[PDB]
């Protein structure tokens, strides 16, 4: 019989910070236990500041992201050239999701940029379009791996003040941008040492006022 | 998943949980599982997250195309019955949808539970999730029609508490919201694990636990 | 007889033209767009004192950022006033935003050329569409059923439209308030009216940022035209 | 492309008269004049092979024809229209009758179901109404024998005898002086000779003249034997001798 | 005069005359021009208004990131046309990965014309189009007939008092044609062009709508005080 | 499918199909309706060229669409029969997907866009129908009146008439109607129904239809020995 | 194109009247002239052939008078194959209200569904109407005996006796003079008969010119009987009367 | 949905410094029988794309006159169809792709696996795959089948990432791809000893070559085993 699904592994990770955003993702594609490629892009620049990654199915994720992009460029025309919003961008990819709502995208999709205010944004979607506004988001293979390290190192989820012993919380002080690339690459590191669909490369793009910027960095290829 | 919603002489309480889970793993800690349809109407949320998101702002469409046709607001019962027609048309489909209807209109505060199935029945109270059945002990022993707003408020509170102990696959923080005659007021986020010690010390209860 | 969608030999469509004829003679519907907000007027022209003038529908909100003035077949502009609702809360739906005054211009306008042997004619009413949003702010809309839409900074159409326009033309200036663009259209509407003008067989409306678009009581009316009669009386 | 002709080309004149039918039938008064006559135990119909060339085998133009075994039809008017009535006519014998009760419709309601092709050609979109009169001959066990005449218009009447077409008026006069209830089947024969003689101009022997029977059941012609229940048509063309043996006795 | 009543008739000369009272709605229009070098190609538009409360209504539109047109005749007929060139550059894209060629672009548009032209109950478009757009080939300008003829050009123009443009683009032709890398001149010649055709009116700053396309520059449209610099 | 556009405009700004809807409206037998304080009556015209007739089978002039609301017409009988069966199944509708019964309002902008629909779809005529439609809105004691026409426009009236001699009727009530003070009793509302009638009718026995919409769906029609007695009164206060 | 040739047939005259459905009322004015009157114990059916011959077979012959179920019956004014179309339809409604209901069709929502048919000819597809006036002459256990008129504008009405076809106002006349509410199924026979005699284009009335039936609780108890006459039976009421 | 019937084995390829090699064997199995000898899976497009398929036959001379037909449609109303505006080869590989993903969404899909192989206008080395589920990938190598498991290995010791492709030569990138197609030989049980090669270079352009041989095989050392695990003799 005919399956239409596949996995091609991959890891992605989106994280909000005060005026910026990070949409992470290693460069691996994979079938079972082979490797396909070891420098396969997979978050893409849309247009208007935002970032994108459909992780999962790399068919579904490529169609998905390639509709969003046309998405944009008919916003565009239709509304006199208006910059599409994030939180607008969030809603028409949950309708593009739900138009499969019965044989859906197998992915899971994040998106990264800037809110109408200025601050940093995330938006977390799963497979049939549900849709949330985040601050903190590892998707794909090594998910379960990285999100209680973010919970922990991010959030300082059980994390008290010494002395108090539990009475006072770690205060929520926010990072800079150099700091949530450190959180990143470690996350992305220690993912790579565990599971085996993690490595090869990894592909981080920053995004602020001034626009969407990259950064490359080589993991294990084993 | 847990969530409540009752009528009350002051209006109706909704109250959920905020986990989302992939298996065993807990893929959110964090989600919003109520949908503000109007100012004047709210939706809770169990089974398929993009389904009751998708139909349930597609219903504010539609409560929202009523106003501009007639001029006046819709009805707790009309838009209740507006939600479970579109059930009913994907009928036997495999969509999973589990909401209460909550708000209030001329004849008072309104309340109705809606499923996949198209089923749609009014009533003063209503849980649903996997963690309902212990939400509905705390809230039949201490529900009354004479209660006031502070304290119906943590009854839906102390409720979904009960739940989120218990329930694996419930838990992580408290969204409470109260329905007046002049819309829903949203009474904030509240974190289990701080809230279940303070509830411990301050009630006696969950004597079994240690802390 | 003749093909619906015909050009005439000076390169017009014979119906689109006749349509036009018919918004003619049609009551009178004033827009005056200002910094402050942008107000529509209406004449509600009763064939009878019998008539229950308050049922007189010809100012209709399409959101509440959106308002809309009609003058012609104003039967016509039902499934018009519909489409626009359903397009504004549907693009409210997929983009989680208030839709932008031109773009609701230009999906009515898509309606108006969809006529041949679609419906079998074009429609017979205009369109006063007036609103804000946060690119172009206060805009006011001109709707034909030629599928063509101007902006505007003033507009009357109907029956005493020429008239009212020549008058629009002196009057208007880019430093208009709010409260002078209500009683300018009032002025203008009683010059043009064949009955004496009141709060009972006139309309006022407007929409602003704060307050969005909203109809006025027949009470708060008649007090400007007071204002307006003593403001005349004054020179 | 498609049919933009959807609407009815057939349409009341101010006096009440519906055109296209009243010209359909003057259509068929120019046609070649074709009888009809019941007999107690049996019915005849009959026409002039009005041949358009010498060269022409009018052998191979059946203007008499059947549309079962127990009924068969003849005309005047427009050949062409009358050929693919026939066809539609054998068709709905089976499609509306024969598939659903598993024997052959009686006389009446076949011409129930051609009068019924006939009137729809005059209400629907983008057609001309039938330029034809009919006249179907028929048995069935109920019923008996039976003749009916069909118009361009889908009305049917009952007839003892009848003729349409060129000389009709002079034909049905002539009948009417010759008709009683008691004829038998060769009287009637030798009264559609007689009448059919008058408004034919040039040869009249077999091979100008078409006529047919209903009568007794053939079972020569069913073509196979076994059962008892299938005694064969009662529908018989004349062939040309046959006509001509009848012609002497003239 | 008898065969003027719809598309599918010819006259006795062999005229059709619905065709012939399609291309009057665009002699009504308002003025634009179209013209290139070997790098940039040009639209230049003279924008109309109602009265002075209106606006000036657009005249250009873009259709893709190397492609757009400008319009002169029934404005919602243009709307119609270039969506359904935004739609076949669209296509290319998302298919063949490839950027539409301005010469089968304009195959595509004189296709879609003709088939309203020889069938029954529909009308033909009762507007005129010039698209300019760089690809592969360089730079291009295409002038669109209702009628369904499509022309490949070095300069033009269509609407009232055309004539006097494309006159002057006719003595210019082996000028402009050289203003190579080099884009406010291209568009200098575009503005003394359309000059050409103006009568009592003059260029001001909400009347002038200008659009460029060329080797490392994206269709781009210029109004407001945009085109103050070339008043 | 039949395409024909029938409802077209004319050179001077006109659709004729539209007005000559109107003018078989025109032809119609009078129609009136009047509202009182707490009440809604309406009034019928029978034209009596047609005796012999069975007046218990023979189609009423005033239709039901629900057990609240009630319409009448002048025109084409015909097609007065499509609009009642369209509303009549548009009121169950409505009751069926939002569970409560419609406004007079709304019932009256749906039979309206029907209307409207009809002059500008290929293939098909106007509906030669002008109605008046009555009723009470659920759980509201405040009267409803409105009115449609051929064109799709609809509006509420204290008092109106429609069909043959209108012009003629609507003249009386304009004058004997007050809007300060309408008939406080179904009587004085009856009786004036009753008198506009009279001014056209010609004779006060079986030509006279008069039926009676209070609040809560209690909606009833008189018969002729009730009418009668109206029409005695009126006439005998006249003589004088 | 085809637009051309169509002559329009379902738009208003300046007057506010339909051509094609006054046109259609033309026609039937020439159609032989169908009564019907209505008693306390029955209803009688008679109706005129147009001019005949000698040799129609009438025993067999069927023109005017059609059966739609077993309590319902019509007479045709028009054409003929018209009324048929019309009469299928009718006798199909009939037995589709049968299955779904389990009881037979009261007659005016069977005369109803038929005159809507009638109604959308004159109102959309384009098509000429049909040139049919029928009179529906029916019993059913809420109204009793009933008839009514139905004409191609798809207007109908209820009679206590009623005509179509030619000389309809002269026969109308003769009715509203004759006719009393409290007369009897053998009077109304009488009267019927007496009306076609006088307002008749033909020299004199005889059997073979006319149908009749007649709807009867003349039925061995509480139920309806329908009678459609045969020639003999024709002849001899027009005896038994005196017309012959 | 259905199964393939007659099929082609693995498809293997690499880039080098001046553009791409591409090579598969000329074999059409039906099952395990080796029934079809003469069969090639190697198509160029023009003069600067070679598209390889594997997997069914049927669906692969389907896809053969899909691009037969495109190069025909590219040339209509194209003055520059031999110039500017001929087939390249991404335009070439994203039709593919489209068709591919699309057949999959109506769950009918065409059972193969495709790579190709070609030099864009601006001497770019193009190297794509793309197969039934609408899955797309490229790397400095590529292989389909049994080539992604055996040859890729071998493959990548000469190209492991992007900065080795230029250090690569035409001469040793054949040698690493004929050495490959022999380990093929070897080991994969549906494979044949002929096959078929085609380089795209930017300056000599397509060089296809037909009837190649595996050679240089050792089988010499099976004379030395013996048995199973005990036996001497
Ligand atoms: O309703 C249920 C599950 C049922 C339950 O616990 O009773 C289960 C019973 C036990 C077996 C499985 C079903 N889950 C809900 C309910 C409401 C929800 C509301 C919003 C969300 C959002 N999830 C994302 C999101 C998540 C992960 C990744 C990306 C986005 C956004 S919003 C998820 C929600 N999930
Ligand atoms: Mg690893």
């Amino acid at each position: 019989q005919f399956n239409p699904y596949g996995d091609n592994g991959g890891t992605i990770l989106g994280i909000a910070g005060e005026d910026f955003a990070v949409l992470a993702g290693d460069t691996r594609n994979i079938t079972d236990y082979s490797i396909n490629s070891r420098y396969e892009p997979k978050v893409f620049d849309c247009g208007d500041n935002i970032v994108m990654s459909a992780n999962g199915f790399a068919a579904d994720g490529d169609a998905l992201v390639k509709r969003f992009k046309n998405s944009v460029k008919w916003y565009h025309f239709d509304h006199n050239d208006k910059k599409l919003s994030i939180n607008s961008a969030a809603r028409n990819i949950q309708h593009l999701l739900y138009s499969r709502r019965f044989f859906p995208y197998y992915v899971y999709n994040i998106i990264a940029g800037l809110d109408e205010d200025g601050k940093g944004a995330v938006y977390s979607f799963d497979p049939v379009g549900s849709y949330q506004r985040e601050q903190c988001r590892a998707g794909g293979a090594a998910a379960s791996l990285i999100m209680p390290f973010l919970d922990n190192q991010v959030n300082f989820k059980n994390q008290y003040e010494p002395g108090t012993n539990g009475k006072v919380k770690k205060p929520l002080k926010y990072l800079s941008v150099e700091e949530v690339i450190k959180l990143v690459r470690d996350s992305f590191t220690s993912a790579t040492e565990r599971h085996i669909q993690v490595g090869d490369g990894l592909e981080i793009l920053i995004v602020t006022k001034d626009g969407v910027r990259k950064e490359f960095y080589e993991l294990k290829r084993d | 998943t847990t969530t409540l919603a009752f009528k009350f002489q002051h209006g109706v309480i909704a109250a959920v949980d905020s986990r989302a889970s992939a298996g065993s793993y807990i893929s959110a800690l964090r989600v919003n599982k109520v949908i503000e349809i109007n100012p004047y109407l709210l939706g809770t949320m169990s089974g398929c997250a993009a389904d009751c998101q998708y139909w349930e702002r597609l219903l504010a469409k539609e409560c929202r195309l009523y106003y501009l046709r007639n001029g006046e607001r819709i009805s707790v019962s009309a838009a209740s019955k507006l939600l479970s027609n579109m059930m009913c048309q994907y009928r036997g489909m495999g969509l999973s949808m589990g909401s209460m209807i909550c708000g209030w209109d001329k004849k008072g505060p309104g309340l109705y539970y809606v499923d996949e199935h198209g089923t749609r029945l009014s009533g003063n109270m209503f849980s649903t999730g996997s963690g309902n059945t212990y939400a509905y002990g705390v809230l039949d022993s201490n529900y009354k029609w004479d209660l006031s707003v502070e304290d119906a408020l943590y009854l839906g509170k102390r409720s979904i508490l009960a739940a989120a102990h218990r329930d694996a696959y419930s838990g992580g923080s408290v969204n409470l919201y109260h329905v007046t005659e002049d819309g829903w007021i949203y009474h904030g986020n509240h974190d289990v694990g701080e809230l279940f010690w303070k509830v411990k010390e301050e009630e006696g209860s969950f004597n079994n636990v240690i802390g | 007889d003749r093909g619906v969608s015909t050009f005439s030999p000076e390169g017009r469509l014979f119906q689109v033209e006749y349509s036009l004829e018919a918004i003619k003679l049609g009551s009178t519907a004033i827009g005056i767009a200002t910094k402050e907000g942008v107000v529509l007027g209406v004449e509600k022209r009763a064939t009878s004192p019998l008539l229950e003038s308050d049922s007189i529908e010809k100012i209709v909100e399409i959101d509440r950022h959106i308002g809309c003035a009609m003058s012609g077949l104003t039967a016509d502009a039902r499934s018009m006033i519909e489409h626009a609702r359903t397009a504004a809360v549907t693009h409210n739906l997929y983009y989680d935003e208030d839709i932008n005054v031109e773009s609701l211009t230009q999906s009515v306008c898509d309606l108006a050329l969809r006529f041949g042997e679609l419906m079998s004619r074009p429609f017979g009413v205009a369109l006063l569409i007036a609103g804000h949003d946060a690119d172009d702010g206060y805009q006011l809309f001109h709707a034909e059923p030629s599928g063509t839409f101007y902006r505007y900074n003033a507009k009357a159409i109907g029956s005493g439209s020429e008239g009212a326009q020549a008058e629009l033309l002196n009057e208007w200036h880019s430093s208009l308030t709010l409260k002078e663009a209500e009683l300018l259209v009032l002025k203008i509407l009683k010059q043009v009216m064949e009955e004496k003008l009141d709060e009972n067989n006139a309309q006022l409306s407007c929409i602003t940022k704060q307050d969005g678009f909203k109809i006025y009581d027949n009470e708060k009316t008649a007090e400007l035209i007071k204002e307006l009669k003593e403001k005349e009386a004054a020179e | 492309m498609t049919d933009r002709y959807s609407f009815s080309l057939t349409t009341f004149s101010p006096s009440g008269k519906l055109g296209q039918i009243d010209y359909a039938l003057t259509a068929v008064k120019q046609g070649v004049t074709s009888l009809g006559i019941k007999a107690t135990n049996g019915v005849v119909i009959a026409t002039e092979k009005k041949s358009s060339s010498p060269l022409a085998m009018s052998e191979t133009l059946s203007k008499v024809s059947l549309l079962t075994p127990d009924i068969g039809a003849v005309y005047s008017g427009m050949g062409p229209d009358y050929r693919v009535l026939v066809d539609k006519s054998r068709k709905v014998a089976h499609t509306s009758y024969k598939r659903i009760y598993g024997e052959y419709p009686p006389t009446k309601l076949l011409v129930s179901e051609v009068a019924k092709i006939m009137q729809e050609a005059t209400q629907s979109g983008g057609v001309r109404p039938f330029g034809v009169s009919l006249l179907i001959a028929g048995h069935d066990e109920f019923n008996g024998f039976s003749l009916y005449q069909v118009d361009p218009s889908g009305s049917y009447f009952p007839w003892k005898a009848t003729a349409i077409g060129k000389g009709s008026v002079a034909a049905k006069t002539f009948l009417e002086k010759r008709w009683n209830d008691e004829l038998e089947l060769e009287d009637a024969i030798h009264i559609a000779l007689l009448t059919l003689k008058e408004s034919v101009e040039g040869e009249f022997n077999g091979d100008t003249i078409e006529l047919a029977i209903i009568g007794d059941e053939n079972p020569d012609l069913l073509g196979y034997t076994g059962i008892p229940t299938d005694k064969g048509p009662r529908f018989r063309k004349l062939t040309s001798q046959e006509i001509n043996d009848r012609l002497e006795a003239l | 005069n008898n065969y003027d009543g719809d598309t599918v008739t010819f006259s006795p000369t062999g005229r059709l005359f619905q065709v012939e009272y399609a291309l009057e709605a665009i002699k009504q229009g308002s003025v634009t021009v179209g013209l290139r070098s070997n790098t940039h190609a040009v639209l230049v538009a003279l924008k109309r208004n109602a009265d002075e409360l209106s606006s000036y209504q657009k005249k250009i539109i873009k259709c893709d990131e190397h492609m757009g047109l400008s319009l002169a005749g029934l404005a919602p007929d243009a709307r119609v046309l270039s969506n359904y060139l935004r739609q076949q550059c669209n296509y290319s894209s998302l298919v063949f990965n490839r950027k539409l060629a301005v010469e089968r672009a304009g195959h595509l548009l004189c296709d879609k014309a003709q088939k309203n032209t020889q069938s029954y109950g529909g009308r033909p478009y009762g507007v005129g189009l010039l698209i300019i757009g760089y690809d592969k080939s360089g730079a291009h300008l295409l002038e669109f007939q209702p009628s369904g003829n499509v022309t490949e050009l070095y300069g033009t123009a269509i609407g009232a008092r055309s004539q006097g443009a494309k006159t002057y683009l006719e003595r210019t032709l082996d000028t402009f044609i050289k203003i190579d890398g080099n884009p406010d001149e291209l568009i200098k010649a575009g503005v003394e062009a359309i000059s050409q055709s103006l009568r009592d009116e003059s260029l001001t700053v909400d009347n002038l709508s200008i659009a460029i396309v060329g080797k490392d520059t994206p269709f781009t449209i210029y109004d407001g005080e945009a085109v103050a610099k070339y008043i | 499918g039949y395409d024909r556009a029938l409802s077209i405009f004319s050179p001077d700004g006109h659709i004729f199909q539209v007005e000559y809807a109107l003018e078989a409206v025109k032809r119609g037998t009078c129609a009136v309706g009047v509202k009182g304080k707490n009440c809604v009556v309406l009034g019928c015209e029978r034209r009596s060229t047609l005796k012999l007739q069975d007046t218990r089978i023979t189609p009423s002039k005033v239709s039901k669409i629900d057990s609240h609301v009630v319409l009448s017409f002048s025109g084409l009988n015909a097609d007065s029969r499509i609009l009642i069966e369209k509303a009549r199944v548009e009121a169950q509708s409505h009751r069926l997907t939002l569970e409560d019964p419609v406004t007079v309002e709304y019932l009256t902008r749906y039979v309206a866009g029907v209307q409207q629909r009809y002059t500008q779809s290929g293939g098909v005529r106007p509906f030669g129908v002008s109605t008046l439609i009555a009723g009470f809105d659920p759980r509201d004691d405040e009267p409803k009146l409105y009115q449609t026409e051929p064109s799709g426009i609809y509006s509420s009236w204290s008092a109106q008439t429609i069909g043959r001699n209108s012009k003629t009727v609507r003249e009386f009530l304009e004058k004997n109607y007050d809007r300060k003070e309408p008939p406080a009793t179904v009587e004085e509302c009856v009786k004036l129904t009753v008198r506009s009638l009279l001014e056209v009718v010609q004779t006060g026995a079986k030509n006279i239809e008069i039926t009676v919409v209070k609040p809560d769906s209690d909606i009833v029609a008189l018969s002729s020995e009730e009418i009668n007695q109206y029409v005695t009164q009126i006439e005998q206060e006249k003589q004088e | 194109g085809s637009r051309r040739y169509d002559s329009r047939t379902t738009i208003f005259s300046p007057e506010g009247r339909l051509y094609q459905v006054e046109y259609a009322l033309e026609s039937i004015s020439h159609a032989g002239t169908a009564i019907g009157i209505m008693a306390s114990d029955g209803i009688v059916l008679a109706a005129e052939r147009k001019v005949t011959s000698t040799l129609l077979e009438q025993d067999t012959s069927t023109e005017k008078l059609y059966k739609l179920n077993d309590k319902i019956a019509v007479a045709v004014a028009g054409l003929t194959a018209d009324a048929e179309i019309l009469i299928n339809t009718a006798r199909i409604h009939a037995q589709n209200y049968l299955k779904t209901y389990n009881e037979d069709i009261p007659v005016e929502i069977l005369v109803r569904r038929l005159s809507d048919i009638k109604q959308g000819y004159t109102q959309h597809g384009g098509l000429r109407p049909f040139g049919v006036s029928f009179i529906y002459a029916g019993y059913d256990d809420r109204y009793g005996y009933q008839l009514y008129t139905s004409n191609p504008s798809g207007n109908y009405t209820g009679w206590k006796a009623i005509s179509v076809g030619a000389n309809t106002s002269a026969a109308q006349t003769l009715l509203q003079m004759d006719y009393k509410d409290d007369m009897k199924v053998d009077d109304a026979i009488e009267l019927a008969l007496k009306t076609l005699s006088k307002t008749t284009d033909s020299s004199a009335l005889t059997y073979d010119r006319l149908e009749f039936a007649t709807i009867r609780k003349g039925a061995n108890d509480g139920e309806v009987y329908q009678k459609i006459f045969k020639p003999q039976e024709i002849k001899d009421i027009l005896v038994k009367t005196g017309i012959t | 949905t259905q199964q393939p019937i007659v099929t082609g084995t693995s498809v293997i390829s690499m880039k080098y410094d001046n553009g791409v090699i591409i090579a598969a064997d000329n074999l059409g199995s039906y099952g395990s029988l080796l029934r079809f000898n003469g069969v090639e899976r190697l198509i160029p497009v023009g003069d600067n794309t070679v598209v390889g398929i594997s997997g069914d036959i049927s669906d692969m001379q389907h896809i053969e006159r899909l691009l037969k037909d495109l190069v025909t449609e590219n040339a209509y109303d194209n003055p520059l169809a031999d110039a500017e505006e001929a087939l390249e080869p991404s335009y070439i590989f994203e039709y593919l792709a489209t068709v591919m993903y699309q057949r999959r969404s109506k769950m009918n899909p065409l059972w193969n696996a495709i790579i190709v192989a070609g030099v864009q206008s601006n001497g770019d080395q193009f190297l794509r795959y793309v197969n039934l589920l609408g899955v797309t990938y490229s790397s400095p190598t590529l292989a389909t089948g049994f080539g992604a498991h055996m040859a890729n290995p071998l493959l990548r010791k000469v190209v492991d990432r992007e900065s080795d492709i230029p250090k690569t030569t035409v001469q040793v990138a054949e040698e690493a791809i004929v050495n490959a197609m022999r380990v093929l030989y070897y080991r994969d049980a549906r494979s044949s000893r002929n096959f078929s090669l085609a380089i795209i270079d930017k300056n000599t352009g397509l060089t296809f070559k037909k009837n190649l041989q595996v050679e240089n095989m050792k089988w010499d050392f099976a004379k030395d085993i013996k048995g199973y695990g005990t036996q001497k003799i």
